[PDB]
């Protein structure tokens, strides 16, 4: 209340503001520096909060305003006030930095963070100092370096969007805020808002497979964010949205490539091909408006063909595809409602449809002819994936259940697995560490029993897949084929559509009464 | 009442629950 106050004042000081510009921020960052110590010898990561509200984001969101007066050129603009901006930003960074080494300096996390984490920040390294997994100090201890690095991340991205000169960026040139965005998307994965701005870095490299993707994550989050389904809809389903507008130009340049098939290009139709499809189920008006309205059958057609024919090089994309679209279904009933028409059910089922269109395009012309392949995690962890996702939604279960093309796909696959109760393990693998708070799944993979993990040492290792017992390869890939062939067992239990163990054979076949 | 933080600890494929 009073706090809040505080930083209301602070906003309002900056507002009104060469020299004296800095001063003020000298002034206001003293003061918030020495709350922070207060806090830290609830209040830390409240405090980071109010200061990127009130004092870093209006500053840096004027020099966005700004840097717009050039591009609509100014070159006396650009460098001028990107050397007002070099004045400013090594303080915003200290601000959010100093906190991080505060903290590691007095605190031990080993008991909630990945050890690798202090090497990671550049951090250097008592019994009462490692702070146990439990209290309400930890936990904020966590939350304000989780803070630190999704501020340190923003400003990151911001300035360089003012350190370019045009708005063309590669691929790296968002690597270094990407990179502190990871980490703390690796310490509280719940947190949305840490997606939201590796989906705004995606949209400036004009990534929007990738930047969908991210908004869907930091929708769906435990924690999520309130900007996620904005953005999404920006993308997806306004046709006045910038970024709505922009992935029509990029599917315009897609259309003219067409024709070529080096890797980049079919990478890039796996990334953008699947937007279209998603975009008219949950936003079909939008989606028969468009200059592409035409081409929906097109999209789908040749991304299927590109997944059947180039999923070797490909397969992290179409991972990624798969993860979107079980996302995207959620999307679709946060954004369309609680289905009550018979109209408003039928449409649901549609997407219900194609969804498993998608699952059983992933069975039967990849998976099916990857089972063995013990180099890639993502074959058999697709399968896994759309095990736990199935099981965590009543609506679903019966849907599959329901769908002859599915069981028969699972039927294959458990059965080339077989010829290959619930299993166990000591670490997350690297789909389980993805999806770490991902609402569809319920926030967890829950296929294998990771009940015992909890009583076992080094556990936030662990569960970023680092431990002392590491497997092979191959040997991960044997516990994915037993986990695998138990729920998919569990499954086809009570599948409706007449698949049954043959108890001599002992594989599944299709039955009837007579 | 709500922990933010990574908690291992807490449907199996029935339609009725």
């Amino acid at each position: 209340t009073d706090l809040q106050e505080t930083f209301s004042g602070f906003q309002k000081q900056l507002q009104s503001v060469d020299s004296l510009m800095k001063g003020a921020i000298q002034m206001i960052h003293s003061k918030i520096m020495q709350m922070l110590l207060q806090s830290l010898i609830s209040d830390a990561h409240r405090i980071l909060d109010l200061t990127w509200k009130h004092v870093h984001y209006p500053i840096f969101k004027y020099f966005q305003n700004w840097r717009n007066r050039n591009v609509a050129p100014n070159y006396a603009g650009h460098r001028q006030l990107n050397s007002i901006l070099q004045k400013i930003f090594p303080q915003i960074h200290k601000l959010y930095y100093s906190t991080l080494e505060l903290i590691f300096a007095n605190y031990n996390l080993t008991a909630l963070i990945p050890s690798d984490t202090r090497s990671k920040l550049n951090i250097s390294t008592d019994a009462s100092n490692v702070l146990k997994p439990e209290d309400s100090f930890s936990i904020d201890c966590v939350m304000a370096s989780q803070r630190c690095l999704l501020y340190i991340g923003c400003s990151q991205r911001y300035k360089i969007i003012m350190e370019h000169l045009s708005d063309r960026y590669q691929q790296a040139d968002f690597q270094k805020p990407l990179r502190y965005l990871d980490i703390a998307s690796t310490i509280v994965p719940s947190v949305g808002e840490t997606f939201l701005q590796r989906g705004i870095c995606y949209t400036h490299t004009k990534n929007f497979g990738n930047a969908a993707y991210q908004f869907v994550r930091s929708s769906l989050s435990r924690l999520p964010s309130d900007a996620g389904i904005p953005n999404f809809t920006n993308l997806l389903g306004d046709p006045n949205g910038s970024l709505f507008k922009k992935l029509l130009n990029s599917l315009d340049d897609l259309k003219v490539q067409e024709t070529i098939k080096k890797r980049i290009i079919n990478m890039e139709i796996m990334e953008f091909y699947i937007l279209p499809l998603i975009g008219s189920h949950i936003f079909p008006q939008t989606w028969k408006n468009n200059r592409h309205s035409d081409r929906l059958k097109h999209f789908q057609t040749l991304l299927f063909d590109k997944i059947e024919i180039r999923y070797i090089k490909n397969i992290s994309m179409i991972f990624q595809d798969l993860i979107l679209l079980i996302g995207s279904f959620h999307m679709y009933q946060m954004i369309n409602g609680v289905s009550s028409n018979i109209r408003s059910i039928q449409s649901e089922t549609k997407f219900l449809e194609f969804i498993f269109k998608f699952f059983t395009h992933l069975i039967d012309k990849v998976i099916m002819k990857e089972f063995k392949n013990c180099e890639m995690f993502q074959y058999l962890a697709m399968a896994r994936i759309m095990m736990c996702w199935i099981k965590s939604h009543k609506n679903v279960l019966k849907f599959a259940h329901r769908s002859t093309s599915f069981c028969q796909s699972m039927v294959n696959l458990t059965n080339e697995l077989l010829s290959s109760h619930r299993p166990t393990r000591d670490y997350f693998y690297e789909e389980d560490i993805m999806l770490k708070e991902f609402g569809p799944t319920k926030f967890t993979l829950s296929d294998f029993n990771d009940e015992k993990l909890l009583s076992m040492d080094n556990l936030p290792d662990r569960l970023v897949g680092k431990s002392k017992n590491k497997l092979t390869a191959k040997e991960e890939h044997s516990s994915r084929v037993q986990v695998l062939v138990y729920s998919n067992k569990k499954f086809l239990e009570k599948n409706c559509c007449g698949f049954k163990l043959d108890t001599e054979k002992k594989r599944y076949v299709h039955t009837a009464v007579k | 009442i709500v922990n933010p933080l990574f908690q291992l600890g807490l449907n199996e494929f029935d339609s009725q629950t």
